[PDB]
């Protein structure tokens, strides 16, 4: 087993104790590799900082891969992050919050990796969702952040692809660019109609967003207005002006701990190196400084990725989406409570999905519960 | 795929139909068997004539 | 009260030049002077900015370009969201507005250039044109622009599209695009392809003899200029970017809408200065909303290139661009675009097939399939 260095990157407080402790409880006996494990750690945000910590992951010995985990509410600096081990074109892999959340704008030869799939994958779940919620018209309000196009976008496909009259009455786009002296986005808050709608943009966005929401007051009872993990942003973050008791879906929080899943994302690095050096009949070179990497890349071999694609550890499939995010990722439904706390609604499992409830909580007009008989005609 | 032969009275329309303006007369068949329709691919979501 | 600002670039010259720049700037309470070089490491020069630019805490980075490597600043800046002054890039791709959320150069994607050649399709007269393009990203969103001006001009009622391509780099054999060229009958081809790309065009067309007199390969001298001149078959289609030249002009006018800006910048209402300190800081400089904002307000009278102003892209505006052609296979000025207005040139321009003239080479084909 050849030893391969794993760095663990610990934002913030965790427990050292125990996920070394899982580097050593998990050993796997059927891998041709050895685990050297890491546990580094930053206590601050700074991307410099980041940055410096990057030159720390040569600077203490040869890198075999770069395992970060991120409890900040900063996703840049996870994208700017892997953009750093992009000149570096070397294995890493975000292990929670920022470091696990949906990096937009993946570059050519990024190899970054987290637990979760795309926010494509996410958006069908809320159409999953919709079935829960049986209710077929819909609608989508979003800002210009990244991915728009994209979202829309599959929604779309999820729209006219279907053999059913599942109604959509419009997308919304906005931006955060034009001047809000216009305060336009409260037009089209007076645009809103449909009882459901889509709404997608961050969490501070979600800011501006959803306090023009409450300058509306339009998400009073019977408006149905969802959001992603990522655009809800933290699990443990709740603002006052979010939306109340708002529908959402997440990678699991409570269900799958990040140092939990710490050893999981170690053993992925693992079936990395299942078929490395066997297949390739070569180890992984490490640059000995990446800003002087420049001359050794000449011999570099993307079948690493190649490698990286198909991959399953544990019972749990390690592989990845060629987009970069999970190929089988596991999803968790949520929604605040009445004491403002996001409540578990939920888990999509692949297309599958379990509610919690028979009926949506539904927190003036009531039912209709119009029992009946069929008879034809 | 392979060498076959054509004749129809549409066909006929487009022999009389170069019979007005002047072109050489080739003739193809239809590899699938629909006409053609506007459709929707596994990916990229853009809706194709077929 | 001190008005900083940062630079990197390779030249120390427009180094020092560019303090003198400082100079006139704060006569045009006064400015403070900041720079930086153009590292060949990407990771320790990103260090270089995050050191120094942050402890500056200018109002924006010069940027120069000495593919999507030479943008690490797109990473630096962003950490602050900072406002970036960039000048010698034509690529789009660091114009992406994703990536990159602000970031403002001097100078407008040879991409968007092409559009001087979707004029050119009324220089020329032709209605009928082709495009042919390498397979890449950023060739990709290029020809989505022709297309942008394509449909736009759809909207705006001939200009008669047709097939595109797609050649990966490295393309062995593009027979299948080149060869495929004799389908159409028009001449008229829009060429896209990066320097080695341009090369296999180059050999790849007498190869086919698809050079055939009166056909028409038309591109910008960012594939034309350069090595491609060497087998480049002379009298081709193409121009250049015009006033791009080299750190001097660039470096001139920069600080001249930098500051232009300036002035109603300070005029902004609970307004803050640059952010200082990135160590443990993660909140992007609030002053950006305002900072930027000015940028896309900003409009410049007159610059080292004459009046500079851009789009919602942020580049430039309405710029001019330089036709040119061999002249017995030496390259010879064929006029320029003001940003509209072709200027025509003092001899004539030449075709490698008949004369100078322009043919009209759409003619049908006896042989019609169905």
């Amino acid at each position: 087993p050849p030893s391969i260095g794993i760095a663990v990157i610990l934002v913030g407080t965790s427990d050292e104790v125990a996920i070394k402790d899982a580097h050593e409880k998990d050993d796997f006996h059927h891998l041709s590799v050895v685990p050297r494990v890491e546990l580094v750690a930053m206590n601050e945000t700074d991307p410099k900082s980041i940055i410096t910590r990057i030159c720390d992951l040569m600077s203490d010995r040869k890198i075999q891969g770069v395992v970060f985990a991120d409890d900040t509410d900063q996703e840049a600096i996870a994208q700017i992050l892997d953009f750093i081990s992009a000149q570096t074109l070397t294995p890493i892999l975000g292990i929670h919050g920022g470091s696990s959340m949906i990096m937009a704008d993946k570059d050519e030869s990024s190899m970054f990796f987290q637990f979760g799939p795309s926010i494509e994958q996410q958006a069908s779940v809320m159409l999953n969702i919709m079935e829960e919620y049986d209710w077929y018209i819909f609608s989508i309000v979003t800002t210009y952040f990244p991915g728009y196009q994209d979202f829309v976008n599959k929604i779309r496909s999820t729209i006219e692809n279907s053999f059913v009259g599942w109604e959509l009455e419009e997308v919304l786009l906005l931006d955060m660019s034009l001047d809000d002296g216009d305060s336009k986005i409260q037009n089209q808050l007076k645009k809103l109609q449909s009882p459901i709608i889509l709404l997608y943009c961050t969490k501070e966005e979600a800011t501006y967003i959803f306090e023009v929401a409450n300058s509306v007051g339009l998400t009073g009872y019977g408006y149905t207005w969802i959001v992603p993990s990522l655009v809800a942003g933290d699990t443990d973050t709740v603002p006052s002006e979010f939306p109340t008791g708002l529908i959402s879906v997440s990678y699991d929080e409570w269900d799958y701990g990040l140092p939990a899943r710490v050893r999981d994302g170690i053993a992925i690095i693992t079936t990395a190196a299942s078929d490395m050096l066997s297949e390739h009949s070569f180890i992984p070179e490490p640059k000995s400084s990446c800003y002087n990497t420049h001359e050794k890349r000449i011999y570099q071999s993307n079948m690493l990725n190649r490698y990286l694609i198909n991959v399953t550890f544990e019972g749990r499939d390690l592989s990845f989406s060629e987009d970069g995010y999970q190929m089988h990722p596991k999803l968790v439904i949520i929604l605040l409570n009445k004491e403002r706390k996001w409540e578990r609604v939920g888990k999509w499992k692949d297309k599958s999905l379990q509610m919690k409830y028979y009926v949506w909580p539904r927190m003036e007009d009531d039912h209709l519960s119009i029992v009946t008989l069929e008879e034809a005609p | 795929t392979v060498p076959q032969c054509c004749y129809g009275f549409c066909i006929d329309l487009l022999i009389k139909l170069a019979r007005t303006m002047q072109f050489t007369y080739e003739v193809h068949l239809v590899a699938d068997g629909k006409f053609g329709t506007q459709e929707r691919v596994q990916n990229s979501n853009k809706k194709e004539w077929n | 009260k001190i008005v900083n600002i940062g630079a990197v670039l390779s030249t120390r010259k427009h180094e020092q030049m560019f303090r003198e720049a400082v100079n006139q700037a704060n006569k045009r309470i006064q400015l403070q002077a900041t720079s930086v070089t153009h590292k060949p490491n990407a990771i320790q020069m990103a260090l270089s900015v995050c050191e120094d630019l942050i402890s500056s805490q200018v109002y924006a980075i010069l940027v120069s370009h000495p593919h999507f490597t030479p943008t690490p600043v797109s990473y630096t800046a962003g950490f602050y969201r900072i406002p970036v002054l960039g000048l010698t890039t034509r690529m789009s791709i660091y114009s992406d507005k994703s990536i990159h959320l602000s970031f403002l150069r001097t100078v407008p994607p040879y991409s968007h250039q092409s559009s001087v050649w979707f004029e050119m399709m009324r220089v020329y007269n032709w209605n009928h044109i082709i495009l042919l393009v390498s397979d890449d990203h950023e060739g990709r969103a290029a020809q989505k622009r022709l297309e942008t001006l394509l449909e736009e001009r759809e909207s705006k009622s001939g200009p008669k599209a047709e097939k595109v391509l797609q050649f990966d780099p490295g393309t062995k054999n593009v027979t299948a695009l080149l060869m495929e060229a004799r389908e159409l009958e028009a001449r008229v081809i829009i060429l896209s392809a990066s320097e080695d790309d341009a090369a296999t065009v180059y050999r790849a067309a007498a190869m086919l003899d698809m050079t055939g007199s009166g056909y028409v390969w038309l591109v910008g001298e960012r594939e034309i200029s350069g090595n491609a001149l060497r087998y480049a078959p002379d009298g081709i289609i193409g121009l250049q970017l015009i006033n791009g030249k080299n750190e001097s002009a660039h470096i001139s006018d920069a600080v001249g809408v930098v500051a232009q800006a300036v002035h109603e910048l300070l005029e902004k209402e609970n307004i803050t200065d640059p952010p200082r300190g990135c160590v443990g800081n993660t909140n992007i400089w609030k002053t950006g909303p305002l900072f930027k904002r000015v940028l896309m307000s900003s409009k410049y009278a007159d610059g080292v290139t004459g009046r500079v102003e851009f789009n919602e892209d942020g580049d430039r505006k309405f710029a001019q661009y330089s036709i040119m052609n061999l002249q017995n296979r030496k390259l010879v000025q064929v006029g320029i675009y003001n940003g509209t207005h072709v200027i025509p040139n003092d001899r004539k321009i030449i075709w490698p097939g008949g004369e100078t003239e322009k043919p009209r080479g759409y003619q049908m084909s006896t042989r019609l399939k169905i």
